DNA sequence: TCTGACGCGGC
DNA sequence: GCCGCGTCAGA
């Protein structure tokens, strides 16, 4: 098959280690100490792991093209590429067999359950502290049976040989090696046949699955207690020397270091035939190392090294956050990449973004070098590489047209959702920021006060290709969690359409007639006419009906001088009732929408294309400012603090005489600052939204031209309760938990607070500032969770055939529907068909739902149907094109291949960084 | 977004990750028939757009663009 | 947000409530010892009785006669998450979780589609508990995948041979992602010394079959242009050959 | 801190 | 067959 397709996992027999080794590992020695160089047979030997230089012995005789794969005599070294040592393990010869402490210590312990043994009495045979009968003999012992040391004694007095109860890893392995499984399957699956696994038999279950692995795999089972340890190759444990004249050892290394010269030590006692209490302690400490060069700290209280760390162990290298797993195999810092401080850029298109030059030229140097070469003005590399280092002139030329149509990527550091990247087409720029369009800086969720982005570039035919069709920002209008669209002005774009979109009662001009549009641009322009004038303009256009049809449209409408200036952008296909009104946020985003539905989706970025290039010109054109008069106290202010603070006495009063009790008088206080407070807040609405004004003939009260109220009556940023503590009072202080303070603050921003009053604030100021830093891990940890679960749902087939779903109806919450069933069940299909309470059928099995047809529903009086819910496919692991729906992201039926697990997922957290409670 | 988009190409071909593939083919054809003679490819665009193009003009029928890879 | 986290970790609070599928009497009358049984049989036509045991520190919702059904509430409190599957049905408790999560989503201005929810739900119900040994072993858990097939095996191939009956579980998210097929993926999740110590053991072999394989070896992953690929390359065959 | 899954010991 | 007390695993 030329390609691996299936990967599995197994115990390794000491057959298979050795079959592994290059060699041996025999006296713990790493480099030798004047010269660096290797040494004969240690941890770096060159005769096993490999040479160093490439093809060439360490001795320096064999260093010749004559002889490659030739192996020198003076040192066992070979010759050979020196990229073989990290692809080249050894081993160590272990005298006394020591028990893997995985498969010892991992809850619930495999030994455990296989010799059927609670854990503390097994690591009692091990840790020397008892025996253990492995000879039954005619003798009436057990075999599982521990026998304390005077009790062994007396065992010996009076039965002397037929049976050994050996103590050590060897008692373990010699157990588990004559422990046959025929004789013990059926025997214990019978015991399992009287089941009564009320108590007991709810134990004998794992037991039963555990000996049918071991006899289906194949493997030994003994072999879970090794007798030959391997080597890891020496490149995976550096000893790299670095500045300072010193070295930078890895902790693996002293671990080896240490399980070696323990092994060679117990040989050495062996050999001279010790009394066995050293013996022993040998025995012991040999154990001890060898589970701390595994992963020290599962039992003991891990070795430390001179800094008194505890040291990283080798399964410490593939677990955790900065592990392995998720560290360098999703990691992977990357190259062609380059980060610095954004800015804004209103001139550009929405698929453009600045470049500075210098990232350019360097993120595209190759490119650059071989279109030099290519081009006859450098034969090298090092030609090109000279020529570039100075910045020849040529060099800007052909670096601009190296990116003509060679777009990029850009992301924002925490990305919640894929619209947090997308591709965009560089264009020279001098200076040193990235700059992009704005409109798309409510994706990346971005601001201007110091964010810095990332940029990657795309190298092949294929990736450069998928990065324009599937990435490009004017694919990215709609937002994948819901329908609406997600290019909308924002900020001042907003205030300035609403500005100009406006009535004025007497004005200039007023009353006038014109013909088109450019009569009242020629007009306005000439500075007669106020802009919020009413005038009377004709106009004739095609509209497009929700039928696919297209009537004329004509005849004389009133219309303000400002909103037909609009009329030039509105493309031909949408009415000018659209327009025809004050043009607030909620609207803006409405004509959005009904554009994408009807006209298309490039109609729909060249909208708000012109529709931000005007917004931004009459939104200076206006002045709009904010002087500190133009926040307005209202009058009634002292009187109604006045009356609050007198009841406020009486309650005093009412408990001063024990007449009332204290909680309700706190409660009593409280109520009365609370709706003392509104009402002088609801009051400045009226202090700040109207203006009358003695109009020709009498004074007549009119929607008020304030700054900081068209600030917030066109959503454009601001809200009625930053309004209420800026002019009316701020209120009721939470301290810490919640409970309000008896004294609320009667004062305002810009009147200014007592140091009291300050300090009153403070304390929900620090505890709501801190609440947001303390939950940006958690929303991202659901977020992580919920990918895991779902990773894996792909939408793979059209149809899977089934006729079975759910029962949706409008949710009622007992005081409002909240969500319409016309509402929550569209773009949905439909399980089976609906029937009139007349009789006739509606709308049949199988009918994507639309906003044509869900007319049909509300219509006929209808409030409950049977929709395809993804719980209620039939396709296995995976999903069918229609248990789905509509895509909500584009419009139509969900195409066969978009991983429809991780969207759900992550359109699921990522507004969780704002419900809160 | 010089000229020409994904929504004027989605139109022929479908499901706009078959045009992914099969402009790749068509791009990767294009590139390897030696076009790079160099005095084009600097007064107009690299071939991953012509193949677009050529795919909105439906002038090559992907249909018959597979048709290029058996002529591999 | 712990709300949520509540509802998606399939979590059963405390003292919700209790129910009974052995449809019969309501009352009392066992021992009074925080003890306290029903007559949950018929004992007119069967002459049985089918209760269990109970605390008696708080009220009751039943009085002392009733035509109690299969799976009342018979205590006050909140709804337990793994009754409503094997009590209600399924539906029942779909419509309950929509109806949590969309309204604590909705109730800060939140939009989000239910198609999103229910689809997460989905993967939270991919194991039952078996009741007929056809050939698998009894009541352990096992892949709905893995009955759906074998059963399908059994079930024209010999005669059916009687193959399986089982009853679906709910399990919380991060238990049905770590008790998923491929050791892996699992492996890369966490608690990976535990995965890795266990897999041994079986020679667990592990198709690739997924999306966070093919990353960790660098292979065109199973979706997006990878099926594309793998539809257009294939209809070349059936041309060339 | 926790929250629990999972224990595995007193009775 | 269970009321309290542990370890492990992630925050
Ligand atoms: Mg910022
Ligand atoms: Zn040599
Ligand atoms: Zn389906």
């Amino acid at each position: 098959s030329k390609k691996f397709d299936i990967i599995k996992i197994s115990l390794a027999s000491p057959e298979v280690i050795r079959s592994w080794s290059h060699g041996e590992v025999k006296k713990p020695e790493t480099i030798n100490y004047r010269t660096f160089k290797p040494e004969r047979d240690g941890l770096f030997c060159a005769k096993i792991f490999g040479p160093i230089k490439d093809y060439e012995c360490l001795c320096g005789k064999y260093k010749r093209l004559k002889h490659r794969g030739v192996v020198c005599e003076r040192c066992g070294v070979e010759v050979e590429q020196a990229k073989v040592r990290r692809e080249r393990m050894g081993h160590i010869d272990l005298v006394c067999p020591v028990v893997h402490i995985w498969y010892l210590k991992s809850l619930p312990s495999r030994i455990g359950l296989f010799l059927d043994m609670p854990l503390k009495n097994v690591e009692k045979v091990l840790y020397f502290e008892s025996y253990i009968v492995t000879d039954p003999g005619m003798t009436p012992l057990e075999k599982k049976q521990l026998l304390t040391d005077e009790e062994y004694a007396e065992a010996l007095e009076n039965y002397g040989y037929e049976f050994e109860a050996s103590m050590g890893a060897e008692a373990i392995r010699d157990l588990l090696a004559d422990t046959d499984i025929e004789s013990e399957i059926e025997l214990l699956q019978a015991e399992c046949e009287e089941s009564k696994s009320t108590a007991k038999k709810e134990k004998a279950i794992k037991r039963l699955r555990l000996l049918e692995t071991f006899q289906a795999s194949g493997n030994k089972p003994e072999w879970m207690v090794m007798t030959v340890l391997p080597v890891l190759p020496p490149d995976l444990r550096p000893l790299v020397p670095i500045e300072g004249g010193r070295f930078a050892t890895s902790d693996l290394n002293d671990l080896y270091r240490r399980v070696i010269n323990r092994n060679n030590r117990l040989k050495k006692l062996l050999d001279l035939n010790a009394p066995d209490i050293i013996v022993r302690n040998e025995k012991r400490m040999l154990q001890e190392a060898v589970d701390a060069l595994l992963d020290n700290g599962r039992r003991g209280r891990a070795v430390t090294g001179s800094n008194k760390r505890p040291l990283k162990s080798l399964a410490d290298m593939i677990k955790g956050k900065q592990g392995r797993f998720r560290q360098n195999l999703l990691g992977k810092r990357v190259d062609y990449s380059g980060r610095s401080v954004i800015t804004v850029g209103p001139s550009l298109r929405l698929h453009e973004c600045g470049l500075p030059k210098k990232m350019a030229l360097e993120l595209f140097k190759p490119f650059v070098y071989s279109k030099l070469r290519l081009g006859g003005h450098a034969t090298t590399i090092k030609q090109a590489k000279r020529m570039v280092e100075l910045e020849e002139a040529v060099v800007w030329d052909i670096l601009e047209t190296v990116i003509n149509e060679h777009p990029v990527l850009l992301n924002r550091a925490p990305t919640l959702h894929r619209l947090g990247i997308q591709a965009f087409e560089p264009r020279l720029i001098e200076g040193k920021a990235i700059q992009l369009h704005p409109l798309v800086c409510a994706a990346f969720n971005a601001d201007f006060d110091g964010d810095q982005m990332a940029v990657h570039v795309p190298l092949t035919v294929e990736s450069q290709l998928e990065a324009r069709v599937l990435m490009m920002s004017t694919n990215n209008i709609l937002s994948p969690a819901s329908g609406q669209p997600i290019i909308t002005p924002t900020q001042d774009i907003v205030l300035g359409l609403y500005y100009i979109t406006r009535e004025k009662e007497g004005a200039r001009g007023e009353g006038k007639l014109f013909s088109s549009y450019e009569d009242v641009s020629r007009a306005y322009n000439s500075g007669t006419i106020d802009i919020h004038a009413k005038i009377k303009l004709r106009i004739d256009r095609q509209v497009f009906d929700t039928k696919g049809n297209t009537y004329n449209e004509k005849g004389v409408v009133n219309t303000t001088v400002g909103r037909a200036l609009l009329l030039n952008i509105l493309p031909e296909g949408l009415s000018f009732s659209l327009l025809n009104k004050v043009l607030v946020k909620k609207e803006i985003s409405k004509i959005i929408n009904q554009a994408f539905r009807v006209l298309g989706g490039k109609a729909t970025v060249v909208l708000a294309d012109k529709l931000m290039y005007a917004g931004f010109k009459y939104s200076t054109l206006s002045g709009v400012s904010v002087g500190v008069d133009d926040m307005t106290i209202p009058d009634n202010k002292e009187a109604k603090i006045e009356e609050a603070e007198k009841e406020i006495k009486q309650i005093t009063e009412q408990y001063q005489s024990s007449l009332i009790t204290e909680n309700e008088r706190y409660n009593n206080i409280i109520n009365i600052w609370s709706k003392t407070s509104d009402e002088v807040g609801a009051s400045m609405m009226d202090a700040i939204s109207k203006d009358t004004v003695s109009i020709n003939g009498e004074k007549k009260e009119i929607e008020s031209f304030n700054s900081v109220y068209m600030m917030a009556k066109s959503g454009a940023r601001g809200s009625y309760n930053q309004m209420r503590q800026l002019a009316g009072m701020r209120g009721l202080m939470a301290k810490p938990d919640g409970t309000m303070i008896e004294t609320a603050i009667t004062a305002n921003f810009r009147e200014g607070l007592s140091v009291l009053q300050y300090f009153t604030s403070t304390h929900g100021a620090r505890k709501g500032l801190a609440d947001t830093a303390l939950k940006t891990a958690n929303a991202g940890y659901l977020t992580r969770r919920l990918v895991d679960v779902a990773q894996d749902l792909v939408v793979i087939e059209e149809d899977c055939g089934t006729d079975d779903g759910l029962m949706f109806s409008a949710i009622v919450e007992d005081g409002e529907v909240k969500v319409p069933l016309v509402e929550r069940a569209l773009g949905r299909t439909l399980a089976a068909d609906v029937v009139t309470e007349k009789g006739v059928v509606l709308l049949e099995a199988g009918t994507l739902l639309d906003e044509n047809l869900v007319e049909l529903l509300d219509d006929n009086g209808i409030d409950m149907i049977k929709v395809r819910s993804p719980i209620t496919c039939k396709t296995r692991r995976g999903l069918c094109a229609k248990c789905y729906g509509r895509d909500l992201a584009r419009e139509r039926q969900v195409n066969v291949g978009e991983s429809v697990g991780v969207i759900a997922a992550q359109s699921i957290g990522e507004p969780g960084t704002q419900l809160t409670m | 977004m010089a000229r020409v988009t994904v929504e004027d190409c989605l139109d022929k071909v479908e499901t706009r990750f078959d045009l992914v593939v099969l402009a790749s083919m068509r791009a990767n054809k294009i590139l390897k028939n030696g076009y790079s003679e160099s005095m084009e490819n600097e007064k107009k665009e690299k071939a991953t757009v012509v193949a677009l193009r050529e795919i909105a003009e439906s002038e090559i029928t992907s249909e018959q663009i597979l048709r290029n890879e058996i002529e591999g | 947000l712990p709300r949520v986290a509540e509802l998606f970790e399939a979590r059963r609070p405390k003292d919700a409530a209790i129910l009974s599928p052995c449809d019969g009497m309501v009352r009392l009358g066992n021992r009074d010892t925080k003890e306290k049984q029903r007559i949950e049989i018929i004992d007119k036509n069967g002459h049985i009785v089918e209760e269990i045991l109970l605390p008696k520190s708080r009220h009751l919702v039943v009085f002392d006669g009733e035509q109690v059904s299969r799976g009342d509430v018979l205590a006050d409190g909140p709804t337990d998450p793994h009754d409503l599957l094997k009590y209600k049905g399924l539906e029942e408790f779909a419509d309950y979780i929509l109806i949590e999560a969309q309204s604590v989503y909705r109730m800060q201005g939140v939009v989000i589609n239910d198609k999103h929810i229910e689809t997460i739900v989905r993967q939270m119900l991919r194991k039952a508990v078996i009741l007929d040994e056809g050939d698998s072993k009894f009541v352990k858990d096992e892949s709905i995948e893995l009955v759906r097939i074998l059963e399908e095996n059994d079930k024209l191939r010999k005669q059916g041979k009687k193959e399986v009956e089982y009853e679906l579980v709910l399990m919380g998210i991060t238990r049905s992602s770590l008790s998923t097929e491929s050791f892996l993926s699992a492996a890369s999740f966490q608690e990976t010394t535990r995965v890795l110590t266990e897999a041994s053991i079986n020679s667990q072999i592990d198709n690739l079959r997924g999306l966070k394989e093919n990353v960790l070896i660098g292979r065109l992953i199973p979706a997006g242009t990878g099926l594309a690929v793998r539809k257009e390359s294939a209809k070349i065959e059936k041309m060339r050959e």
